[PDB]
């Protein structure tokens, strides 16, 4: 399975873009988002929209919606996308290492993800589990156009490339691939095709 | 239980001599005794022994065809719809049978004893929540069955002309409203397409029939065309690409399987129209209109073809236009092309070929189609300004964009001046700046609207009468109930100055020329609710900035 | 290059690798490329691809795993048993339609009959892989060919698909207009099997009895499997134990005594 294993991972590409569409897909829908320490009347809830354009968040502190994203003009519908310097994960993030009111406790050490813009503003935020936040941090790096962050979707990458090749080598059902590639027979320097082209 | 011996019987026994005492013993059968058990007997008779047809197919049948001719109607055939359909079932089936026996003659029998029958049935058999799609299995069966040499040798030689013109009639108007609400699954797509071959051989039988006893030679009673092309371009509104798409192989398991029928489709009724010859012009106008999405598929071939029978009908006007000309024509065509194609219908190929084949017609031809080239020059701005709307529609999809591109086509049409339309899309922006309870703007919309009408009494067009509500609408009665809902939204849209202003001239018309005082008091009334909010509360002043769009 | 004859013994263009771009037609050419090639060079072949029917590409000889066969299997007899070759190419077309509903399938929140499609698409592939051989016995074809157009047609059925008919022999002899009236009562059976499963859906999905009681309503003999482990009693003789099927109600029993002989020591004698 070696030509067959450097062929699935050789034709890469098409799974990575594929999925990385599916994650925007799922940032434009989106959901309610999580604050920071929102207990005294505090909307913990509030839906985080990205725009159709993938090119501005729709967010800010809305009610505590269960149904999750709605559609109106949020708090702020504007993040700046071409000047995020990043997110950042866990420890990195300040809110994290505050140590008097906002002290976030270690419950919450894998749902830190703080939006960097503007150079000294922040939004320090909470995702409601782990799968669901690096799905976030995903779409958000392909935003970025860098790779992505989340198990699951590894395990997408893996387990579509290998049914799609697994879809392929049904044309060599009783057939063997040589390792050494087939030589190429000579091809005579003449193109005058005897019969006619197309 | 007594089909049970007839296989071995008739292996120790005359064939005939027990077909017919079978015969005798079931019309021994008195009229109204065990109707579905006996049609269980003579299903399963017809099961067996009908493998040798040629000695008891030509006697055992009559008798069916007698009980199920009595099954035909009398108006108690209720518990036997089911069971009768099963029967036609089976012995449709084995007569499809090919290895039994010769039936060509013995089908043609089946045609003159069981074809007006079944056709009245399901006439009357006319619900589709029952078994009705057996039934219409069963009349496709028929159908597919016959050849069009049977369908010519009695059916279409009947009695006197008025029966068959009457049955044929009845026909059409039974396969439009089976094309028409079609009675599958949507996906018994096999059978989809089965029927339609069937229907398409069989409407092409009755349209050689109505050539060869409904044209000139029928000199007059020449109406029921208008079915015929209505049926025919009914059966020609589905089963296109997109659907032929859906698969890739789609369009290939179809085109193998059955081809694309709409070529011939468009060709039959294309070399039909063009049959029709003196009677053209004493039907265009009405059929104007059906011919534009048959020209719209989004084919090639046919569509070739099509097209040219613009010119061909505008040619007939042309030898009507001694008494004006293809205005009635045009107006039609305008109006249809607007709709279909703000129906999200055409593309701008077909406006490329469109413009080609009717100028190189009009090329040949004289100063007419030198007019019908300036208004065709019309129709491919107004195709452009069409497919553009659709396309920033299909595109933003925001309100601005929207009402944008719609008030562009607006203004154009108002400078086209083909003013019904214009209303139209008036009430479309109308939808629109509701949907966004801009009440000042869809009440200006109103106005405009309400600005061609008159407070005269006499309803000069009906094209201002509108699809809302369609009766007598006098002028001046259309005019003060559009002036009434305007002043209801500019009462909403807080903007009662306009309100008073309209509310002053409603209440002059009153006063003139209705006297209907009791609208008087109720239209004051709010004339005082407006005066009070005006003087009475404040409301913002909206900002205005400036956009430069470079 | 030259010297390219029409043939019609090609229609298993078959790759062996993603091709090297030396054709300015070729590209690397994906593995399950079966090319319909028109034109016939010893070395070489060119003609339309799965991928681009309309598109040349010269391919390489050694490249080309030749398959005289054509769209029929049987008229060069390349069968592995007549009348089931249909299915499989058949089955690997709704394959491709399957992994194309899949690309549509994620990218929304259907991950439940996803997951439904995943492991009936690994149920069908199973059967394909095994059906490729024809070593089943004929008993076998016909089981393996009923619940494989039944999970197929499923498939179809909650996907919004269209159905097919001729339960046996390629799905194929029904939809060849033969009939009218078979093909109207063939429609109908299969839509008889389409509510049967939506109705069934709920009820094996969700319960289990249901799904008992319908295969026991189709077989009436039935063995009650009994294994034996290790006799834990206090004796210190010989023991004999009768086993069998009693019927409290009856006061009988249900079936013969089985005999089983116990030593003395705790263990079997």
């Amino acid at each position: 399975s070696r030509p067959i294993l450097e062929l699935k991972e050789k034709i890469q590409p098409e799974i990575l873009e594929l999925i990385k569409q599916q994650r925007l897909n799922r940032l434009v829908e989106g959901t309610c988002f999580r604050k920071l320490n929102a207990r005294r009347r505090q909307d913990k809830f509030w839906y985080c929209r990205l725009s159709p354009n993938h090119k501005v968040l729709h967010y800010g502190d809305l009610e505590e919606s269960p149904q999750g994203e709605v559609p109106h003009d949020s708090l702020q519908d504007k993040l700046p996308v071409a000047d995020i310097k990043a997110v950042v994960t866990g420890k990195d993030c300040p809110h994290m290492k505050e140590k008097g009111a906002l002290k976030q406790n270690k419950e919450v050490l894998e749902l830190a993800f703080s939006i960097l813009y503007d150079s000294n503003c922040q939004l320090n935020f909470i995702a409601p589990d782990k799968h669901e936040y690096c799905i976030w941090t995903d779409g958000l790096n392909a935003l970025l156009g860098k790779d992505m962050m989340s198990d699951l979707t590894r395990n997408d990458l893996d387990t579509l490339l290998s049914m799609e090749i697994k879809l392929r080598l049904l044309d060599l059902e009783n057939i063997q691939i040589p390792d050494a590639p087939p030589p190429i027979p000579k091809e005579p320097s003449n193109y005058d095709f005897v019969y006619d082209c197309n | 239980y007594l089909p049970s011996i007839i296989n071995d019987v008739k292996l120790v026994f005359d064939p005939v001599e027990l077909s017919v005492l079978f015969c005798k013993f079931i019309q021994s059968i008195p009229d109204n005794q065990l109707v579905r058990q006996k049609l269980n007997c003579m299903t399963k008779i017809v099961e067996s022994t009908l493998f040798r047809q040629s000695e008891c197919r030509e006697v055992l049948l009559p008798l069916l065809t007698d009980q199920l001719s009595g099954q035909l109607d009398d108006n108690s055939n209720k518990p036997d719809h089911e069971a009768s359909s099963q029967l036609l079932s089976n012995i449709l089936e084995v007569l499809d049978r090919k290895d039994v026996g010769a039936t060509a003659v013995h089908i043609q029998l089946i045609m003159e004893r069981l074809l007006r029958r079944i056709n009245r049935t399901v006439i009357g058999m006319n619900r589709q929540s029952p078994h009705i799609g057996s039934f219409v299995a069963c009349m496709i069966a028929l159908l597919q069955q016959m050849d069009d040499s049977h369908y010519s040798h009695y059916i279409s030689t009947f009695k006197t002309r008025q029966d068959i013109i009457d049955f044929l009639m009845e026909t059409f108007i039974m396969f439009k409203d089976l094309i028409g609400k079609n009675v599958y699954a949507k996906d018994w797509m096999v059978m989809n397409m089965t029927q339609n071959r069937v229907f398409l051989r069989a409407i092409n039988q009755f349209a050689e029939v109505l050539t060869r006893f409904f044209m000139d030679q029928a000199s007059f009673e020449l109406q029921l065309w208008n079915n015929y092309f209505h049926l025919a371009v009914a059966f020609l509104t589905h089963e296109s690409l997109q659907l032929e798409t859906f698969s890739q192989a789609k369009r290939n398991k179809i085109v193998k399987k059955y081809g694309d029928m709409r070529k011939e489709i468009g060709f039959r009724i294309r070399d039909m129209w063009y049959n029709l010859g003196p009677h053209k012009i004493k039907f265009i106008p009405s059929m104007v209109g059906p011919i534009l999405e048959v020209t719209l598929t989004p084919e090639v071939e046919l569509r070739k073809a099509t097209i040219p029978i613009f010119f061909d009908m505008m040619q007939c006007e042309f030898n009507f236009s001694g008494n004006g000309n293809f205005h009635m024509f045009e107006n039609e065509l305008i109006t249809k092309l607007d709709q279909e194609v703000e129906g999200g219908r055409g593309d701008e190929q077909y406006k490329v070929l469109l413009e080609k084949l009717l100028l190189e017609h009009c090329r040949k031809h004289k100063y007419l189609s030198s007019s019908g080239e300036v208004f065709a020059l019309l129709v491919s701005s107004l195709l452009e300004n069409l497919l553009d709307y659709r396309t920033i529609i299909m595109q933003d999809e925001s309100k601005e964009n929207r009402m944008s591109c719609t008030v562009n086509v607006l203004n154009f049409y108002k400078e086209k001046k083909r003013e019904d339309i214009y209303i139209r899309y008036l009430y479309k922006l109308r939808d629109l700046h509701r949907d966004c309870e801009n009440y000042t703007e869809a009440a200006y919309t109103l106005l405009l609207h309400a600005e061609l009408l008159q407070w005269s009494d006499k309803p000069c067009v009906p094209h201002l009468l509108q699809r809302d509500s369609y009766y007598v609408y006098t002028q001046q009665e259309l005019k003060e109930k559009l002036y009434q809902e305007i002043i209801s939204y500019f009462d909403k849209g807080k903007m009662w100055e306009k309100a008073i202003k309209l509310s002053k001239e409603l209440a002059e018309t009153y006063e003139s020329k209705v006297f209907d005082y009791e609208g008087l008091g109720n239209l004051l009334k709010k004339r005082a609710s407006f005066y009070e909010n005006i003087i009475k509360a404040m409301r913002p002043q909206p900002e205005y900035f400036a956009v430069g769009y470079y | 290059m030259a010297r390219w004859i029409p043939t019609k013994r090609q229609k298993y263009g078959v790759a062996i690798y993603n091709y090297n771009a030396s054709q300015d037609v070729e590209l690397s050419l994906q593995i399950g490329d079966t090319v319909h090639i028109l034109e016939m060079y010893e070395g070489w072949y060119r003609g339309y691809t799965l991928q681009n029917k309309s598109k040349k590409g010269i391919f390489p000889e050694t490249y080309i795993h030749l398959k005289e066969a054509t769209v029929e299997d049987l008229g060069q007899h390349e069968t592995v048993i007549p009348g089931e070759l249909p299915l499989v190419q058949e089955l690997t077309s709704t394959l491709r339609e399957w992994a194309v509903i899949w690309r549509k399938l994620y990218v929304n929140n259907k991950l439940t009959l996803f997951r439904q499609l995943q492991q009936m698409t690994y149920s069908l592939i199973e059967w394909r892989s095994q059906i490729l051989s024809g070593t089943l016995p004929k008993d076998e074809l016909a089981e393996l060919k009923k619940k494989v157009t039944a999970k197929i047609d499923h498939g179809n059925r909650m996907l919004g698909l269209d159905l097919v008919v001729r339960d046996d022999n390629g799905n194929i002899l029904d939809p060849d207009e033969t009939s009218t009236i078979a093909l109207f009562k063939a429609h109908e059976v299969a839509s008889k099997r389409i509510e049967e499963k939506i109705q069934e859906e709920k009820s094996i999905l969700q319960n289990l009895d249901l799904r008992g009681q319908s295969i026991f309503s189709t077989i009436h003999t039935y063995g009650l499997y009994v294994n034996f482990k290790n006799f834990v009693c206090n004796i210190g003789e010989d023991a004999e134990l009768f086993m069998a099927l009693y019927d409290p109600d009856q006061s009988t029993f249900i079936s013969e005594n089985y005999l089983i002989r116990w030593g003395s020591n705790g263990m079997p004698k």
